């Protein structure tokens, strides 16, 4: 979200439901974060991928989408880590699976190696402060231990 | 300005909410997110009635969420838009309602008053200057009848010259579940009546016979109920938010509607419902349109006006008019049958006319009528109070939170008080 | 624009975004502004899927001027105007934390 | 040019002066190791209010820390920011004082405060001329009061014409963990209420209550609610360090504030506080501001002033304001609430509006007042010394010591003079 003003990046976990092809969207309340006590954010249901351009007959004024509109749901086929995917006016960034879901991939879809993108943020390291050289009043040795703390 | 905030309450409210404020959201044009993308000069140009303004180009709601159970709230947050509320405006308890309208009255009353007091006068100093305030719950539900009771008897004293508009569902006649319905329904309506002004009523009972009629999709959800029903209040309060030539003052509306104090209580009906082939096989003339608003099967509210008589009827329009059509059907109207309009006062219609279509069809309206045909409804309601206080069954609750069985005896003399002069004012 | 978006029509009953922000001025140039604001979000959140110091001048400062910008006292024995002149110019070369 | 010297006793001191130091070395963008990353020409400008200058650009601190326990003092040298404090200026002692006021005030001082104070005049000779010098110290800290009623009264007399801003924290209405707390407080607030012009009296309750109030973050640290104070307190001192059109001087505060000579005890209010949505959900504006600011939960010292009427309010802002806005504000608020005012004193704000507003953020403010709300916590503090000094129990320690009871007697007789004064002057 650093495209918004006060904006940041978070982490949450994506299910897609076999059984009926529904797809949620969990959340990591770690601690601190400041964020309140809340489960979810977007609750297990079906989404509308693409749809037709003549929903005039039938306006989100009335019954909204159904099967006589959407020209196709988001498919498991479509899921694939190393893109951005879309939905509900957000894009995602897909970054790790889990064992079980990359082997299922190599033989349900038929699908290759896709090994997991370090997406992390890292920093240089600081130095410790030495010591103001040697005076000529001291010793150059004796005055490295008095010169410390 | 001259604004509104909204109030809703009750577990079923909550779902009513949830759809009116994303549908008004999808007709304004905001984005999921908030980051609305401009395309409409109006809707940008009158906004403020209901959004407020923040930084990076959001819009929250002046919406209060008030409930007892986490689950509920838990749920319309994480709906399509509840990123849109506030946690400011997320007022809630750790208590269940027990579904026992005393409980939400005396009992838990007191630890939330103080807090939503103190979150709606916040809201109010805010903004400028209300109309006053629309207020969407359940007198037939637990939470909503007990808070709306005590938010309402507070909140007329302070600011007692606004519009304190409610919306509420009537119980079904055939089932409710809920068997202390009746109960909590009378416990509800009694201070109804004595302190608000306007209110829409409303029956499932019809929404699921207008499902059998028209929509016709055979597999129905609340979510629709409430898509319907928010059509419904979006379409009443089109008028305020747009440039054209109309009155939009709801007090305009109420001084036109009600003349006598004691009624309150008013019928809504929608405009032109549309199954799979129609959409393109019908015809969108203004004449059938008027024959399709007035048709009885279109209302949805309580039963069929077809043995009681009107009072004072008035639509609103909304699309590309004029004049003199919507003017010579009235006059259509009322010659097919003026032995029906009361002789009481005569050219009880009342029109007004927005000129921005809805997207997705250009010619629409909404109506509200207000007739003598509740009598079915609250004179069944009072027997089952009767024939269900003949031997206090299912009061030890009550008695345990402290109630008195005078509380319901006056209630019920008020309430057939109601009906006598109901029936006089016409008869 | 329609009729102006430059300007919306002096004592506009109806209102604009970008109310809070840049405000202060005359009311035309904060119309034109806001607009520009109103327009600069408006592309910045479309980005779509892009994954797919005058105190100080040439010849120094005024005498009497306080406050420490570096060093001064450590140095000294010029005219004023000078050091300061001269501080104007060192300060990019050893002093040159200055910015 | 005019300067401050800052003193940090006690462990509190301890806590905040490393806090705080750090704090204000993050405004001026001073790195860990002390050289400039130059930002802002203006703080350059006045880095000098606080900073003195030594050869290599480093940034030395006008603050001397004092206390008895070395390994807190180990402790914050082990943080982030030791190296911006002097070997010469620790100043220190061989012995812990056990958390005793006599201990603090008669035995240990005798070989320390003669350090102390040749540290402090030489601190006095290298600058040119104080406004004054601020003390960090705790009323019912151990070694705290021990240490700062001898220092203040000792420097009194040394520099009769100087400010000595006094901020300390008040013991939890509920829970010390010290047992001989009271009689360490009251001890101390004798010599206090003498000697002082200006106190700050904060406590840690009301913290944690704006913790789970606006922080929300459950389980604080206390580090962090340090983080708060400070920010309190560089805020009530940006009027100096900032160009922009205000009235800087902590004198004109003082004349502003105080009615009496003997008025001291203030209460800190603090300005916008924004949480997890906060962010993206707030029209950071001067109304909200205001409105928020003076809220009687966002107040955060002592108690609710409600029980009681504010008699002097100053407000200082940050950002790019004008004038009007506060000063309508400033209206509003008088008619708001003109029966919680005192017709003793009309009219009785004061405004300061500096244009160099904090890093992060963009409309801010501080808020200082003088109310009656402190009669209820030297009350209690006053019956607790009561019920204790009934049986003088634990009275060997000080007796040993060699203190005496005539000396509690005449602490009690000026406390219940406050009280007293406190009452007749508002009742
Ligand atoms: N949301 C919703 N409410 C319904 C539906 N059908 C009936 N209702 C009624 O609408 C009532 C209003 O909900 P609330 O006002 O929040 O009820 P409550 O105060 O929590 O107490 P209860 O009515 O006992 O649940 C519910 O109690 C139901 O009795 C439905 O399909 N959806
Ligand atoms: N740095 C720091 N200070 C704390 C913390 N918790 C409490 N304090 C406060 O510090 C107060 C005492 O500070 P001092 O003035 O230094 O007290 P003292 O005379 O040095 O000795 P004691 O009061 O016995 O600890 C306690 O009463 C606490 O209220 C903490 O977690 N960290």
């Amino acid at each position: 979200d650093t495209d918004s003003l006060f904006g940041e990046c978070r982490h949450y976990i994506i299910h897609y439901y076999l059984m009926d092809d529904t797809v949620e969207i969990r959340e990591v309340h770690e601690r601190n974060n400041g964020r309140d006590p809340f489960p979810l954010l977007m609750n297990r249901q079906r989404m509308p991928k693409v749809l037709v351009e003549n929903a005039k007959n039938f306006p989100k004024c009335v019954l909204e989408i159904s099967d006589q509109e959407v020209l196709e749901w988001y498919t498991a086929k479509d899921f694939i880590v190393g893109k951005p995917l879309t939905i509900l006016g957000r894009t995602f960034f897909i970054y790790d699976c889990d064992p079980f879901t990359r082997q299922f991939y190599k033989d349900k879809f038929g699908m290759p190696d896709l090994p997991p993108v370090d997406v992390t943020k890292k920093e240089p390291p600081p130095v410790k402060q030495e010591l103001p050289p040697y005076n000529g009043y001291g010793l150059i040795e004796d005055s490295a231990q008095n010169c410390f703390a | 300005m001259r604004e509104i905030v909204h109030l809703q309450a009750g577990q079923c409210g909550n779902q009513i909410g949830a759809k009116f404020w994303e549908v008004i959201s999808d007709e304004h044009g905001i984005d999921p997110t908030g980051t609305y993308h401009g395309d409409s000069d109006l809707q940008l140009e009158r906004i403020n009635v209901y959004y407020n303004e923040a930084t990076g180009g959001k819009y929250v709601p002046r919406a209060v969420l008030v409930d007892l159970e986490p689950g509920t709230m838990d749920s319309v947050r994480s709906g399509p838009f509840g990123q849109i509320f506030r946690p400011d405006n997320f007022v809630f308890g750790q208590s269940g309602a027990g579904n026992n309208w005393a409980k939400g009255h005396y009992t838990e009353g007191a630890e939330l008053v103080d807090s939503v007091l103190d979150v709606v006068r916040k809201e109010a100093e805010s903004c400028d200057c209300l109309q006053g305030f629309q207020l969407t719950h359940s007198l037939g539900g637990g939470t909503g009848s007990g808070m709306g009771t005590l938010l309402i008897s507070k909140i007329r004293e302070e600011y007692p010259d606004r519009i304190m508009n409610t919306f509420s569902v009537v119980p079904s006649p055939k089932v409710s579940d809920t068997v202390v319905e009746p109960y909590n329904a009378t416990l509800s309506v009694h201070q109804l009546v004595e302190n608000t002004d306007e209110t829409y009523c409303i029956d499932n009972e019809a929404l699921y016979d207008i499902c059998f009629r028209t929509l016709k999709l055979t597999t129905p959800t609340y979510g629709d109920l409430n898509h319907l029903v928010s059509a419904t209040m979006s379409g009443v309060t089109t008028c305020l938010r747009f440039p054209g030539q109309l009155n939009a003052d709801l007090r305009k509306l109420a001084v036109n509607m009600v003349p006598f104090p004691r009624l309150h209580f008013f019928m809504p009906g929608f405009a032109p419902l549309t199954s799979r082939g129609s959409q393109q096989y019908r015809a969108l003339t203004v004449p059938e349109l008027t024959q399709q608003m007035f048709d009885a099967k279109n209302m949805m509210a309580a039963c069929d006006p077809r043995h009681g008589r009107y009072l004072t009827v008035a639509a609103v329009f909304r699309g590309r008019m004029s004049m003199k059509e919507v003017d010579e059907q009235m006059l259509n109207v009322q010659n097919k049958n003026s032995s029906y309009f009361v002789e009481w006062i005569p050219n009880n219609v009342k029109t007004a006319v927005c000129d921005i279509p809805p997207r997705g069809l250009k010619m629409s309206a909404t109506f509200i009528g207000n007739s003598t045909a509740i009598q079915e409804l609250f004179k069944r309601i009072s027997e089952q109070f009767t024939a269900m206080f003949r031997r206090k069954a299912f009061l030890h609750w009550y008695t345990g939170e402290g109630m008195d069985e005078m509380e319901f005896t006056e209630a019920e003399s008020n309430m057939n008080d109601l009906v006598s002069e109901y029936q006089q004012y016409q008869d | 624009p329609n009729l102006i978006q430059r300007k919306a029509i002096s004592g506009y009953a109806g209102f604009v975004p970008r109310f809070a922000w840049v405000m202060g001025m005359n009311y035309r140039d904060g119309v034109t502004q806001a607009m520009d604001d109103f327009d600069k979000n408006q592309f910045v959140f479309r980005h779509p899927v892009c994954a797919l110091t005058t105190i100080y001048r040439s010849q120094g400062l005024i005498p009497f001027y306080m406050g420490f910008i570096p060093s001064m006292q450590d140095n000294y024995a010029l005219t004023f105007g000078n050091s300061t002149r001269r501080a104007y110019q060192k300060e990019l070369d050893r002093r040159s934390h200055t910015l």
